[PDB]
């Protein structure tokens, strides 16, 4: 099967560097143009760079010129993006993607098929002055006055963490119905916050324990919070 | 019926010198005089045969290598030369029989902030043999400590960019280079 | 540089219906070198069509592309639930650089459904920490459009709240929304009534859910 796997993304301060890798398998790597394409949070894809199968031809988005270098290694079935002088607006998911080929040339200049027929999963790049920090987990207690028609809502506020992501489960996965874990939003402070809520039968509030399973790997922080009716 | 020299000379993109391009010229007739008069060339130096003398000759194959370098380095595209290019990127043999053409491409290969599309090899354990093409990217050991494929102190990525800007001097301006090489074999000659 | 304008921004349709997504170019696109991509949240885009009308390998026949020059269209003749996602067009003909459109989001249209509104005062622990987050929850509503307004003692708030919305629920095609009001502990203690007012098409009149500090 054709596959592309990216790695090397991370969090860095403005002015730092990263070394992105793209490992390919399932095709004759040497015959294919390879490209990096980034997708900023909330935006669509943006082309970043390409390199031809013979490495003869390279091009970059105007905004990364002189800070990113693309190269490849056909013997390792791999290609790379060396990122230096990173800026905050370089934050995005980075995908490596393959373009299909069209031969008296080592690397023919007549090539126009710059569309991407295969993509990797992507690797995340976050560039920010902010420091890693685990979240504070606070209860959103079920309220007997805020119970309607036999349904009570409860949840957890996961506040002031960086960077993304966090995982939130309910009852170690046993609880999935009626669970809404919201997208993280960036606060003025530069730190993320999100709530995870769930609706349940009020009839079970005193009979079924409910636990917020919050994991933040970037800080190796795991918190379990039991939401009590108060 | 006639050789498509335009494909090589008027190609919209050119290659990084470390990954220099080659095209094969086959089964056609080569007017090496209309070629001298195709445009204004910074350099049109032949080693072994003149253009008119070549118009009355026939070879098996004609290779057209093409790439980009900076002004002060065009000199190095000649037999017996030394320097970043000749040593590390593109090496012409001493017994070279061919031609070297070069022109100024600043108007096309520079950008205001710098054009970093074009790379050259900066480090190498040894010099290149003639017509060798090294597109490896092994970490280069510049000090006494081995690098173990890890980049770090005196452990360098071996490629480096030119960064062409329109306001540079001509010596640091981009030039497109086309080397024509002549192959004479014990097989039917097909380029005249 | 070629600019690709995709429209509409959000397209609401039901399964079985036909979807048409528009991609106009600021100048002619050479050789119809225009590709389309589908992307599902948290997933990489996948190619659907190249050369304006060529279907990529493995792509269902219900997806078809057409157009040329500056006028391109992606048609999904019979919508299946897996087709609801974001779609991008991408030019790659005789331009200095490849260019993408900003995407068209195709979402499931269903019957109107008013939100269930809940309000959560800050936890005691958080107040002890020096801040007060008040959460208003709109649960299981459609359409996504909703207006949430906070009032501290019958006094509209501004600038001190942030909203978040889930992806369309895969079972009932509804949305849920969190609105968080962030005050300081001091500001919180200075007032009594905290209210969330919700305006939504499924509501005859804006619903308010409130609480009194300290009850
Ligand atoms: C490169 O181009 C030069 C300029 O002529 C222009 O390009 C050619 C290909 C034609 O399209 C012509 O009508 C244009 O005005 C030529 O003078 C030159 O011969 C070309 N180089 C080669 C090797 O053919």
């Amino acid at each position: 099967e054709v596959q592309l796997v990216e790695s090397g993304g991370g969090l860095v301060k403005p002015g730092g560097s990263l070394r992105l890798s793209c490992a390919a398998s399932g095709f004759t790597f040497s015959d294919y143009y390879m490209s990096w394409i980034r997708q900023a949070p909330g935006k669509g894809p943006e082309w970043v760079s390409y390199i031809s199968g013979g490495s003869s031809f390279t091009n970059y988005a105007d905004s990364v010129q002189g800070r990113f270098t693309i190269y490849r290694d056909n013997a390792k079935n791999s290609m790379f993006l060396r990122m230096n002088s990173l800026r905050a607006e370089d934050t995005a998911v980075y995908y490596c993607a393959r373009s299909p080929p069209t031969s008296d040339w080592y690397d023919s200049p007549a090539y126009n098929n710059y569309y991407m027929d295969v993509w990797g999963k992507g690797t995340t790049v976050t560039v920010s002055s902010a420091s890693t920090k685990g979240p504070s987990v606070f209860p959103l207690a079920p309220s007997s006055k805020s119970t309607s028609g036999g349904t009570a809502a409860l949840g957890c506020l996961v506040k002031d963490y960086f960077p993304e992501p966090v995982t939130v489960s309910w009852n170690s996965g046993a609880l999935t119905s009626g669970v809404h874990t919201f997208p993280a939003v960036l606060q003025s402070s530069g730190l993320y916050s999100l709530s995870s809520v769930v609706t349940v039968p009020s009839s079970s509030l005193g009979t079924q324990t409910y636990i917020c399973n919050v994991n933040h790997k970037p800080s190796n922080t795991k918190v379990d919070k039991k939401v009590e009716p108060k | 019926n006639l050789c498509p020299f335009g494909e090589v000379f008027n190609a919209t993109r050119f290659a990084s010198v470390y990954a220099w391009n080659r095209k094969r010229i086959s089964n056609c007739v080569a007017d090496y005089s209309v070629l001298y008069n195709s445009a204004s060339f910074s350099t049109f130096k032949c080693y072994g045969v003149s253009p008119t003398k070549l118009n009355d000759l026939c070879f098996t194959n004609v290779y057209a290598d093409s790439f980009v370098i900076r002004g002060d380095e065009v000199r190095q595209i000649a037999p017996g030369q030394t320097g970043k290019i000749a040593d590390y990127n593109y090496k012409l043999p001493d017994d070279f029989t061919g031609c070297v053409i070069a022109w100024n491409s600043n108007n096309l290969d520079s950008k205001v902030g710098g054009n970093y599309n074009y790379l050259y090899r900066l480090f190498r354990k040894s010099n290149l043999k003639p017509f060798e093409r090294d597109i490896s990217t092994e970490i280069y050991q510049a000090g006494s400590t081995p690098c173990n494929g890890v980049e770090g102190f005196n452990c360098y990525f071996p490629l480096q960019s030119y960064g062409f800007q329109p306001t540079n001097g001509v010596g640091y301006q981009p030039y497109r280079v086309v080397v024509l090489s002549f192959e004479l074999l014990h097989a039917p000659a097909t380029v005249c | 540089e070629i600019v690709l304008t995709q429209s509409p921004v959000t397209l609401s349709l039901s399964p079985g219906e036909r979807a048409t997504l528009s991609c106009r170019a600021s100048q002619s696109v050479s050789s119809s070198y225009l590709a389309w991509y589908q992307q599902k949240p948290g997933q990489a885009p996948r190619l659907l069509i190249y050369g304006a009308s060529s279907r990529a390998t493995g792509i269902p026949d219900r997806f078809s592309g057409s157009g040329s020059g500056t006028d391109f269209t992606l048609t999904i003749s019979r919508l299946e639930p897996e087709d609801f996602a974001v779609y991008y067009c991408q030019q790659y003909g005789t331009s200095p650089t490849v260019t993408f459109g900003q995407g068209t989001r195709l979402e499931i249209k269903r019957t109107v459904a008013a939100p269930s509104v809940f309000i959560f005062p800050p936890s005691d622990e958080q107040l002890k920490s020096g801040t007060a987050s008040v959460v208003c929850l709109l649960n299981n509503f459609y359409p996504r459009e909703a207006k949430v307004q906070w009032k501290v003692d019958n006094a509209l708030q501004s600038g001190n709240s942030q909203e978040s919305v889930t992806e369309q629920d895969s079972k009932d095609s509804t949305y849920s929304l969190s609105s968080t009001l962030t005050l300081s502990k001091a500001d919180y203690e200075k007032h009594k009534v905290y209210a969330c007012e919700v305006t939504h098409q499924g509501l005859s009149s804006p619903v308010t859910k409130s609480f009194n500090r300290g009850e």
